[PDB]
């Protein structure tokens, strides 16, 4: 089974500035990395599909890059409506697994 | 339409309805197994593709019993198909020597 | 649109079984999976398992304790996660979602909050606040109201159905033998009140109760 | 039952004692040999399968010289069953021909 | 030869509680791990084959589950009959290893 590490936990970033979040695969998964966000009460949603491709409906603010075990989810740009939980899912090897999520807090 | 061409014809289609019933059929057989990597369709049909060619570089493959059980039948009419064209292309040269040979 | 919908809320007792639903629209090929997704309050996402409708083909997290039994029934687009002896290590939010066989979960429900206690269902009593008549106003006037002795969560607070979206809190709920409370906070220009109206609307999916209650000024 | 399509069956039947025995045989030569993966009989099957095909994964492989001996008879009598059927298929077609000409 | 540690040696759980016993392999062995339980001048006696395989014979209370590298033995509800010696085995390279082993203890 493949261990999703994200760290750290939370995240402190001011207004306006450039926020990465950290995913490490316990062994290389490619590009097959996903990244969701959750707002309080929110359900998941899909804002990266294969570590850097785009989803429609997602603020250009969002961008992600990697390859092997090392991955990062990009916020240039951080607003208020940012502020939430983001998980890494991994679907290289069976069964798909999640990252224990990170805090983003302005 | 002599027979051999639509023989060769024929195994051209069949190749890729194997091509496609495979790659479900793998995805289907193989999640379930931990480590697992032949588990989205994209791929499997990539993997589908270098099976029956036989390159079968490894960076996929089945680990399940029925996941090998399907390989072994992309193998084959991989093997058939590419095997059922020479000797589709056998079969046009001898008859063009015989017809050169005044024959 | 919503593609996959879930019931908000089930209250089950310990030792029982419950069997949760989600109803697919859209676009719904043979290639789908559903996956099942476990979020205990304050903790994040569990994978759980996947059915392919299709095929009725299920697969399991067997790093955990197996309480879920997957089925789909093709002709009415919806898929089944049987629970059951629940403990309340069992009690949390499950997410449906669809996966297109590509790997990642493009569309998620709302989910369904399972409690499992040996309560009762008890739906909200809900009460204005207006404010004090000796209190001096600004541009703005905060109006709130005051959901108490609920059981189990959730509630939904809505203000004028959806339509006040800026200015709106809803706190979490604290926990008094057996019954659940918490408040709504609005703020709107004082210009527009009272002469515009404002309603707090408060659905219960564990009781199907959803109550209206207005904001007037005070007697 | 013409030379060729008995010729053709003799072979597949043939192939299966190899996939077997050469399963049976590997196992045998690569115990004892530290590291060696071809070393239970289900998979041996498996990589019996993936060696007569010449489709070569690469997930399993023998390490020692008898390991590595069977392996080459089990690729050398695929590669003759297969062909053997593609030649059955040549002759085939070409009768065919033949007798379509009206020859 | 591959190296199969066992830690904890002990663990010390209460009646009826859920217990884990960890094997790390000390190099990729996909599924192939077997559990062995060994009582008090026992022959040790197959509960899991190929990770996560039940044998029958064996409560349904054990459960196993792991890839890679990572193993892990599971007891739901322990019991006194479940005191022993667990140990872990590979057949994924010659020549089979064995853990360290594991002693439950109520």
């Amino acid at each position: 089974d493949i261990l999703l590490t994200q760290s750290p936990a939370i995240l402190s970033v001011s207004p306006g500035e450039r926020v990465s979040f950290s995913c490490r695969a316990s062994q290389s998964i490619g590009t097959d990395i996903h990244w969701y966000q959750q707002r309080t009460n929110g359900s998941p949603r899909l804002l990266i599909k294969y570590a850097s491709e785009s989803i429609s409906g997602i603020p250009s603010r969002f961008s992600g890059s990697g390859s092997g075990t090392d991955f990062t989810l990009s916020i240039n740009s951080v607003e208020s409506e940012d502020i939430a939980n983001y998980y890494c899912q991994q679907s290289n090897r069976w069964p798909f697994t999640f990252g224990s999520g990170t805090k983003l807090e302005i | 339409s002599a027979l051999h061409w639509r023989a060769a014809g024929a195994a051209t289609v069949l190749l890729v309805i194997v091509l496609l019933a495979g790659s479900y059929l793998a995805v289907l057989a193989e999640r379930g197994a931990p480590g697992a990597q032949l588990i989205t369709y994209p791929r499997a049909l990539w993997w589908s593709v270098v099976t029956a060619t036989t390159v079968g570089y490894g960076d996929l493959y089945p680990v399940t019993l029925w996941g090998r059980c399907v390989a072994v039948v992309v193998m084959v009419a991989g093997i058939t198909s590419f095997g059922l064209v020479t000797a589709a292309l056998a079969t046009w040269f001898v008859g063009r020597e015989q017809e050169r040979r005044g024959h | 649109q919503v593609q996959l919908q879930q019931p908000g809320a089930e209250l089950v007792k310990p030792g029982a079984s419950v069997k949760l639903s989600c109803k697919a629209s859209g676009y719904t090929f043979t290639s789908d999976w559903i996956h099942w997704v476990k979020q205990r309050p304050g903790h994040g996402l569990e994978w759980i398992g996947e059915i392919i409708p299709s095929y009725g083909r299920a697969n399991y997290n067997e790093k955990i304790q197996k309480k879920a039994t997957l089925t789909a029934d093709k002709s009415s687009s919806t898929a089944f996660m049987q629970l059951s002896s629940l403990t309340s290590e069992d009690s949390a939010v499950y997410y449906c979602a669809r996966e297109r066989g590509d790997g990642y979960f493009a569309v998620w429900g709302a989910g369904t909050t399972v409690t499992v206690s040996s309560a009762k269902t008890t739906p909200p009593s809900v009460y204005p606040l207006a404010p004090g008549s000796a209190a001096q106003t600004n541009s703005m006037v905060t109006l709130g109201c005051l959901v108490k002795g609920y059981f189990p969560e959730p509630v939904t607070v809505t203000w004028n159905s959806g339509s006040l979206s800026s200015g709106v809190h809803t706190f979490p709920a604290v926990l008094q033998s057996d019954l659940y409370t918490l408040s709504s906070s609005v703020t709107v220009p004082s210009s527009s009140w009272p002469s515009e109206t404002v309603t707090c609307n408060v659905a219960h999916p564990a009781s199907s109760t959803k109550v209206d209650k207005k904001i007037v000024p005070r007697d």
